[PDB]
Parts: structure tokens; C-alpha cells; sequence
């Protein structure tokens, strides 16, 4: 049973979340904030991942140089992302340097200098980030995936945003992005390993007291997404390995159907051949792919928002024959969760899933991670006895019923990237989201 | 004829052929299919279809 995780609030309405360790020496304190490209429109798309360059471009008080040698002092390091629905800036230290960490987070947030100078610097580094993304295939093929899943909504947009926008981002547009999205009441301070609760709420009183509020406080976590059945084909011949992803409309964060969907994701699951373990997997797609060498790889996974989700598999194959069998066993496994799923299989993914979100947390960060997300999606940090229990509530029933609302018989947004000539038309792929046999 | 001008065993001969005939068609039918199939189906373009294949 792991410790309670505390929480409080400061009156600007900042919430302060942590979670001690004290068998660790190190800690994680960050910011997690319920903001990112989402908030963009079309016209300052990548400002917010163009503030996370400047974040570290140096501050009213300290200089760049003078960021850099009081990171260097503290010891450990700092680190930040931003996605399309949460940005998170944190910082790994000792114990002892956990004032100093907070103490640079709350300047590089509030205090930055987004200097004229340095907006043009950056937007050199940035134009050459679109050229080399290139080489991700796993995230060419994800962006693809959002951008036509929500073709032409805020959800399709990229995080880099179009070159068109790089050259134009101004130090104004950055200044007004992050005083209407970084407020208080969209914020987390999250500290978790060697931290105490009531220092870090005593340093959040000290550093993130003058945050602005926003006019009309809403709960964490709050949000219309409309998915597109449709496909991207980005054949390359000369590439050796072909990466394929397909998705549905998946579930939100705070959906009913959340548990359910992770349960139906673990049932499929993944494979990697490169793994000594993955041949004997009691996966059914994972027995039919091993057998037949029809993939390297495949990972299945349900991805949530706030109001919609994707729920889908992402396959890498150099058997460039054998895709079309590859996507066809693929979705006859994905059939058999609406027709032939029993208790055998519901039981076991249970069994698997119950362990599977304990484990995942076994570092300061991961913890700070779980802490930062909860709270940013859900408002709150679920309890493992909560969770135990919301699992356990997923029956076969359940399972059966969302696949036949969320899967049989619906549009799918596909990618293809690399040799996939044998990937077939659209609607050969689609065609096999039910089986005439039931 | 099978004799002197067209009549009965005309007749009966070529009822017997006019049986076998379609099926012998059939057989010609097929082998000019499998004789495309190495070179698939032209189209109105003329160009190859190698670049763009539908099921
Ligand atoms: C019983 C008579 C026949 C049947 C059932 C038949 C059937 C077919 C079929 C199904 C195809 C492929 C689809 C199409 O292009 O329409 C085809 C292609 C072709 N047939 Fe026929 N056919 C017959 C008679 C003929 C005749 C009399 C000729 C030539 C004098 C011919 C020459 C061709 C050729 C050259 C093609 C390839 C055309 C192309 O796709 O570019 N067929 N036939």
C-alpha cells in the first residue's frame, strides 16, 4: 500500500499534489498545466511549443548563460513537453534542492523574457525540427493518425504547427498565449520521492502566489470532437519497414466506458519479436503474428482527451506480402471482442491490467507523472482500492457491448507509411470491421 | 451433310455439335483470361497500371 497522496490549495486556486518516498533521495517537482497546442487556433498553432523553447532562453533576472549554471549548481536536471492537451514543466534534484528547482520553475514560467532577439534565433531551430521529425516514424504516423481522425479541428492540428506560423510567431502572440492559458486555477504543483507536503505548499505560497486566476474557473479537466472515417498512404518504397496504424473514436478521460476500453485494448495487446517472452503470449493475435512471422511489432492502445479518444493498433511489418493477411488477422481479433469474447479472456486482461497500473509507476518522475495527469484530467488522484474496484466492475458483458457500439461495423482512420502496396483500399480494410459469418 | 443435300442426319449432327460448341467456347473463354493475366487488364490511358491497382 503506497503512501496517500496529499493535497491542497493556495487562494489564486493553484493546486499543490504530492506524494512522499522517503526510501528515495531524489525528487520530482513540476508544474503540470491543463493547457497546450489545443488551446491554439489556426493561426498561432506552435506557440506553445514554441514557448517551451524560450522557457529555457533566459529570464528578467537570470540570463540564459545564468539559467544554465544554476541548473548546473542544483545538479539535477530540468525537463519540459507539451502535447495537445497538457504541458508539464519539472524538475529531478536532490532532496535538499527541491527549494532551488521550485525557485527556477516559477521564474522561467512567469518571469520569462521572450526576447525579440531570441524568437529569431529559435525560429531557425524550429524550421529545422520540421525536416527531421521525418525519421520518427512511430510519430509521422501519429500525426498523421490525429490529423485525419479530426481533419480540419483543433484536435488534428500538430504540435509544431505549419512553417507558415514558425517565421510569424511573435513575442506578443507567446506573451498573450501563456497569460490566458497558464493560470492558476489550470495549474499543478506536483512534488513526489523525497519532498515534503507542507514545504512545498509553503515554497507555492512563496513563488506562485501572484498567478493570475482565470475570469470563469472551470474544474480540472474539462473540455466537439467529430471523427472522420478516412486514410493517409505515405508509401515509401525505399523504406524497408512498413508502420501502420489504425484507430477508432476511442473514450475520454472521464468516459464510463474508460475501464472498459482499457480491458478490450489488453485482450488484443502487443508483440515485439525482438522480446524472448513474445512467442508465448496468450494473445490470440500475438499466437497468430508470431506463428507467421507477419510483423515485428505490433502495440495496441487507447488513447484519451477530454472529450473524445482513439482507441486503435499501430503494426510495424517488413513482410511486405504478407500486410494485407497482417491487417486482416488484426481486425478479426479486434470481430472476436463484439462476437466470441467470454470470461476467459475478460479475466485474464483484468488480472494483467490490475498489476499492469501499478507497475508502471516505479520512479519519482513516473510518480509525478500519475500524479500531474490525474489531476489535470480527472481533478483528482484515484486511489489503487478506486481503481481495483472500477476494474473489477468490467465484465464480459461489458466488454462484448462496447465493442459492438465502439468497434463492429464502424469507419476507421488508417495510416500507412513505408512499402504498403499491400496495404489494401479503404474499403477492403474497413470491410473487415465485421464478419458476414455473425 | 452426311448424304446427298441437307436433311435429317444434318440435323441430328448438328444438334450434337451445337451441344458441344458452347462448351468448347467456355474452354477458349478461360484460356484467353489466364493468357491476360500475366500483363493484367489494359485501361482507356494506355499507360501501366502498375503504379495504381484497385481489387
Ligand atoms: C465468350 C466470349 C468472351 C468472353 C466471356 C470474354 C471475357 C473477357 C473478360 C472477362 C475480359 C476481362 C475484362 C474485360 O476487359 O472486359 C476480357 C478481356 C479481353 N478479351 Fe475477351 N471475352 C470473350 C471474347 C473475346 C473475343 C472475341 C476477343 C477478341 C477478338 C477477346 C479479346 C479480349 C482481350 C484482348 C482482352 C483484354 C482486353 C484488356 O483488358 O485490355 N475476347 N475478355
Amino acid at each position: 500500500v503506497s503512501p496517500k497522496t496529499r493535497t491542497s490549495n493556495l487562494k489564486n486556486g493553484l493546486t499543490i499534489a504530492s506524494e512522499s518516498n522517503p526510501l528515495v533521495q531524489t525528487a520530482t517537482v513540476g508544474v503540470w498545466i491543463d493547457a497546450g497546442s489545443r488551446n491554439e487556433n489556426a493561426y498561432n498553432n506552435g506557440t506553445a511549443h514554441f514557448f517551451e523553447h524560450l522557457a529555457f532562453k533566459g529570464t528578467d533576472k537570470r540570463s540564459q548563460h545564468q539559467l544554465e549554471l544554476d541548473i548546473e549548481n542544483m545538479g539535477g536536471h530540468l525537463n519540459a513537453y507539451t502535447s495537445r492537451e497538457s504541458t508539464v514543466y519539472y524538475a529531478k534534484s536532490f532532496k535538499d534542492d527541491v527549494p532551488k528547482s521550485v525557485e527556477i520553475l516559477a521564474d522561467i514560467l512567469q518571469h520569462s523574457k521572450l526576447a525579440e532577439s531570441a524568437i529569431d534565433r529559435e525560429r531557425e531551430v524550429i524550421t529545422r525540427e520540421l525536416e527531421e521529425v521525418n525519421k520518427q516514424y512511430e510519430e509521422v504516423v501519429f500525426d498523421h493518425l490525429h490529423a485525419t481522425a479530426f481533419m480540419n479541428q483543433p484536435l488534428g492540428r500538430t504540435i509544431l504547427g505549419p512553417r507558415e506560423n514558425i517565421q510569424t510567431i511573435t513575442n506578443t502572440e507567446l506573451r498573450k498565449f501563456i497569460t490566458e492559458n497558464y493560470t492558476a486555477d489550470r495549474m499543478v504543483l506536483v512534488g513526489a520521492g523525497a519532498v515534503d507536503h507542507d514545504a512545498l505548499v509553503e515554497l507555492a505560497e512563496k513563488y506562485f502566489s501572484h498567478l493570475p486566476s482565470s475570469q470563469s474557473p472551470v474544474p480540472l479537466g474539462t473540455p466537439i470532437p467529430n471523427f472522420v472515417g478516412s486514410e493517409v498512404r505515405l508509401r515509401d518504397d525505399t523504406m524497408p519497414v512498413a508502420h501502420i496504424a489504425i484507430a477508432v473514436e476511442g473514450v475520454s478521460w472521464t468516459s464510463e466506458d474508460y475501464y472498459t476500453a482499457l480491458v478490450a485494448q489488453a485482450i488484443i495487446g502487443n508483440y515485439d519479436r525482438a522480446v524472448g517472452t513474445s512467442r508465448h503470449q496468450g494473445s490470440r493475435l500475438s499466437n497468430i503474428v508470431s506463428e507467421n512471422n507477419l510483423a515485428n511489432s505490433f502495440q495496441s492502445f487507447s488513447t484519451s482527451y477530454s472529450d473524445t479518444g482513439l482507441w486503435g493498433i499501430y503494426l510495424t511489418s517488413e513482410n511486405t506480402t504478407q500486410i494485407d493477411d497482417l491487417v486482416h488477422f488484426t481486425l478479426k481479433e479486434w470481430n472476436r471482442l463484439s462476437t466470441s469474447v467470454s470470461n476467459l479472456q475478460v479475466e485474464r486482461a483484468k488480472s494483467q491490467l490490475k498489476a499492469g497500473l501499478l507497475l508502471s509507476l516505479d520512479g519519482t518522475t513516473y510518480v509525478a507523472e500519475d500524479i500531474g495527469r490525474q489531476l489535470t484530467t480527472l481533478g483528482r488522484r484515484v486511489t489503487p482500492a478506486e481503481v481495483e474496484a472500477k476494474l473489477e466492475a468490467v465484465t464480459e458483458h461489458d466488454v462484448r457491448a462496447w465493442a459492438q457500439k465502439t468497434l463492429y461495423d464502424k469507419d476507421i482512420a488508417l495510416v500507412g507509411l513505408g512499402p504498403i502496396e499491400g496495404l489494401y483500399d479503404y474499403n477492403r480494410i474497413r470491410n473487415d470491421m465485421s464478419m458476414m459469418r455473425w | 451433310w452426311g448424304g446427298f443435300s441437307v436433311g435429317n442426319p444434318t440435323l441430328q449432327r448438328f444438334f450434337a455439335l451445337h451441344y458441344l460448341m458452347p462448351f468448347v467456347l467456355a474452354v477458349f473463354a478461360l484460356l484467353h483470361l489466364i493468357a491476360l493475366h500475366t500483363a493484367g487488364s489494359s485501361n482507356p490511358l494506355g499507360i501501366t497500371s502498375n503504379v495504381d491497382k484497385l481489387s
